[PDB]
């Protein structure tokens, strides 16, 4: 929910400044006099920056020297057919650059096998300017490493063509990490009105980087793989390690836990890593249930759990969630909401990006304000 | 050890630890070439069926070059 | 804009728990032996839910008895070319299956024609445990299907290569539906600022579910056929079906209406199934015009409607919106605004998700506060 | 009719019936399976085009097996 | 931060009117008639309007007088196989076609290449009712051309397939447009609360329209060529031209500029055309950097900005920014931050969607309140 | 020139001026047809290999006219 805190940047802006420097007199010619030799080469920007620099696609060579002599030579009519399939592989692979950089307005979101294939990709990475760590980690995920890397057309002139593949740069490597997931935490009472619901805003990922924590909101925007959480540092913020104390106590005074406010009595389910969280408010029918024995749980109202141990489905109204059977152990820590702890008449019915300190304070005001009659 | 996970029925709110990280913290670009042929666009006698088929195939090759000389 | 209260989930927790199960030591040998036989069978999984499997393609059959025995016999030279585009053929699909499960991190969000062809997935769908009312939904829509399934790539090895396909399950049919759209209602004092404005937030879909109402407030996340809307039953709420009465009347006892107060005099649009409301605010131009007779309208400042018959065209501002002219019968409700019932000094002038009950106690809260002096 | 659209103008909003659902009530799984062949590094006189052809066709075959074996 | 704003409307109720049209009886035979002669004409529709049609692939032609005779002439024994490869050329872009339309649900958002070649969009785009400057500017950005328009599925019947490509207009051309980026602007004092955090909301473009303003909150949705913006008109609010004084001064009586309220002492950093804003609060590394030279500045807290000549890179805690290389002129315009004339104690600490005369005028609110006791 | 930017620190807000607008404002409709053939179905022995390439052809045309009609 803290998206709107982020800052924004340019993404393609490193690629875009290569291409601009791409389009200075005598620097294709530098890069193809480079690859003259081989399929590979460091090259020395004019701006400074060395790339490295490859030749995935030759068809000069193909053309000048395989089709064209044996084709306008003498009796135009050519023998073999064998040609024909021969010549519309080599040049499957430029159509369908030229097509995706229609489509796409010249810059590709994943980078396409077409653009970078795997054998291409994994020696691009094994010589790069990084630590072998780096190396094996963007070896063994290349798919993420698709996911995450952008290819923009940069120039097509003196017959080449030339595209900046801009690949992740995974820095910051095996620092523990924790997801943390929200729900809404209402009253139980049977009245209509008067149900003061708190809910927690900080949800989303935390991974220890420098002595600090950073944190990234919109967890739609992190892979996993194993256990493994590939994030964009610019999809974050940055944040002092006492956040962590917001788990093992929101009333602490190191950290200011961020919260929410509502008196929206909503029956939700917010499915975790290991397990269900359930708020069962009003008359919604909650249900636990497993594959082969069907309903294992009735969810009594307010806020509850589950281990993904046993239970296989979770059912709120008519909403039906399906858990994620992933292996581990879980933990229910015994405690009484924190929603008891105010009083239904003078609590903030409405704040959307408040915490705990700001609440208390716009309590002791209107009670300072009551008092004095 | 592996993932492990807490629910604090306290606050509502449950934690998943035992992640690792990989966080992109930079960028590496790369130039990336294909070697094109300026070949010459006519002359041969389009009677056979397999020249008027790598005639065709010429014509969407240099179609090609053309769409991308457009993306500027 | 009720997008946040609904609860998040994963989406293919199906689909990964049937693949971590199949990850087993065995459990890839028990598939292969029941489809020694035929294409398809059904298979008992370790987990006890039995699932359907499809051989979609026979690779080592062809390779290693159609392929191979007349290539590494003796001549390896062939006589016939035909050999050569049949090999191309019938390995297109594997190719083109693993460039996808590439590019998308292996799970493919539209299932495309080479993960699961329409005779298959006809064949699988025929196969499933629904009704024949849902199995001719389903057979009608195999577009739709395709769009709300997944395919997970599973495994590789025992010379077998597995991916399960997650397809929708459509348990809920035929039950009425209404779309509720949306508009700021603002007052028209000739002020330029102490003008508070007044919105309904329960825009989206309805429709009737076991007794109660699912609710979508996401609408753009639900496709819609001739008549028929697809929504998926996890992002979307579950209601009373009293909310309904929200429309007959928005003050009546029996439910409370979410709504939205600002302070902001903008001039807006908002297109619905047939037709279009305009709230027109501020010295903002607003038009309704026919294709062929031009401007025919001109809005006066307030919240009006206008019917898709003989209005092609809504203009407001520099903004041009395209009225749906689908065939329907429209009806003008007559009524006084409902801003018009409140004082704009005690009118809250900024609360995001509140209600009429939420409103109408922050109004006696205030006015109990102002009469203490 | 099929389908109709009322206006409020008391509340500024409009509702239009006559829809019919079809929701997504769940999931149905289903494991699909390709048969693959262990080309075991074959050997052949390569003086034929066709031969060259079908080489190249098996190399792009144990590719995209050794790419879908390296995703995981 | 206004994105929320906007009205809603049907982006291919224009296609989707022109299907409605093509099903009345006759108007595919018109449409047939007119291609008869040529591959391209303009065709009064029975709705009035008048639209170009083009006849993209003419297979009827193909089959039914150069396949057909040859195959079923004596026993279909076909004698070369280069009629297959020919066969399989002019087919493959039907079934393109097919199987973006199945995956879409027939509708595509990028109308691709094998939709309409650039060819044939050139030749389409020529022949359109509009001026000579906008057949210029869609012809040399078809790629934007191609983003920004859809392709409908309409019918299929009398042995022709027909589809409705959905162009764009660009109506508004060459009128002056500019980029408003916008960061918190918070105090410096060292207590770690008590700090008051300011923001401007009206982040996004701003184009000349008609005397007025057509404002975009959502920047993303547009695209920026060399100097040209291409948006849309529908993503867009419309507001007095007035609104441009924010920028001269902000404490202006004409217009009333939309701000932000907030506490959170974070530091971000913006990334704008020709530079970089950076919000250092707290104790965060911030630091600009050259790529040959290393770190060339380090931020002290506060709101600064710097140029994008000599800096390459802006370092902000843990987040990496690259800086656009694109030249231009960049002007530092000194001044006092506002957030200095607010009091601490009366600064309302939470208002997301607020403007100086409202945040100014709820200060008038609980000073009142403060002094009468 | 071409392009100016200002930052002001008053407010902590950067205007960048110099761009030339392109605001779509509407639309324009185009039909465009491809014309088919319902060929009708064959009749003939299926023993060469082209043929049974070419009946392979002719089946993957009807099936995606047939989805095509099956997708109203
Ligand atoms: C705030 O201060 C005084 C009220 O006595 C007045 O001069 C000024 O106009 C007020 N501004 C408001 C109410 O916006």
């Amino acid at each position: 929910f803290l998206g709107f805190l982020l800052g924004v940047g340019s993404a393609i802006a490193s690629g875009v400044a290569v291409c601009k420097v791409l389009h200075l007199e005598g620097e294709v010619n530098k890069i193809k006099s480079a690859l003259l030799s081989t399929n590979k080469a460091v090259v020395s920007l004019s701006n400074g920056v060395s790339v490295l620099t490859f030749k995935v696609l030759d068809l000069k060579n193909y053309i000048d020297k395989q089709l064209l002599p044996i084709l306008n030579k003498q009796s135009c009519s050519i023998s073999n057919i064998e040609t024909v399939i021969e010549f519309q592989q080599k040049n499957n692979r430029l159509l369908e650059i030229t097509r995706e950089f229609s489509v796409n307005a010249g810059v590709t979101t994943p980078v396409s096998t077409y653009m970078l294939t795997n054998s291409e990709l994994l020696s691009l990475i094994n010589d790069m300017p990084i630590t072998n760590d780096q190396k094996k980690l963007m070896s063994n995920n290349v798919q993420i490493v698709r996911q995450q890397s952008y290819s923009i057309m940069c120039i097509i002139k003196e017959e080449v063509l030339a595209y900046v593949v801009q690949l992740p740069l995974y820095g910051v490597i095996d620092t523990p990490c924790w997801k943390l997931h929200t729900s809404p935490l209402c009253t139980t009472n049977t009245k209509e009105g008067s149900n003061i619901c708190l809910t927690r805003t900080d949800r989303g990922w935390y991974c220890d980087n420098a002595g600090s924590v950073s944190f990234f909101p919109q967890a739609e925007t992190c892979k996993v793989q194993s256990n493994r959480v590939f994030c964009d540092t610019m999809n974050s913020l940055t944040l002092p390690s006492e956040v962590n104390l917001c788990n093992v106590d929101i009333f602490n005074p190191k950290y200011d836990c961020k919260i929410m406010t509502s008196k929206t009595d909503v029956s939700s389910s917010v499915i975790t890593s290991l397990g269900a969280i359930v708020s069962c408010y009003g008359k919604t029918k909650c249900t636990a249930s497993n594959k082969n024995r069907g309903i294992i749980k009735t969810f009594s109202n307010g806020c509850d759990y589950v281990s993904n141990k046993g239970v296989d489905t979770v059912s709120v109204g008519n909403t039906l969630y399906y858990v994620n059977k992933q292996e581990g152990k879980s933990l229910y820590v015994k405690g009484e909401p924190i929603i008891n702890f105010y009083d239904p008449l003078v609590f903030p019915s409405d704040e959307f990006d408040a915490s705990i300190s700001q609440v208390n304070e716009k309590i002791n005001q209107s009670l300072a304000f009551i008092r004095k009659s | 050890q592996n993932i492990t996970e807490e629910f604090y029925q306290s606050t509502c709110s449950a934690v998943s630890k035992g992640y690792l990280s990989a966080l992109r913290t930079g960028w590496y670009t790369s130039v990336i070439t294909i070697e094109l042929s300026n070949i010459k666009e006519n002359k041969c006698n389009g009677t056979d069926a397999k020249v008027k088929l790598i005639k065709q195939e010429l014509d969407k090759y240099k179609n090609a070059v053309t769409e991308l000389q457009l993306l500027m």
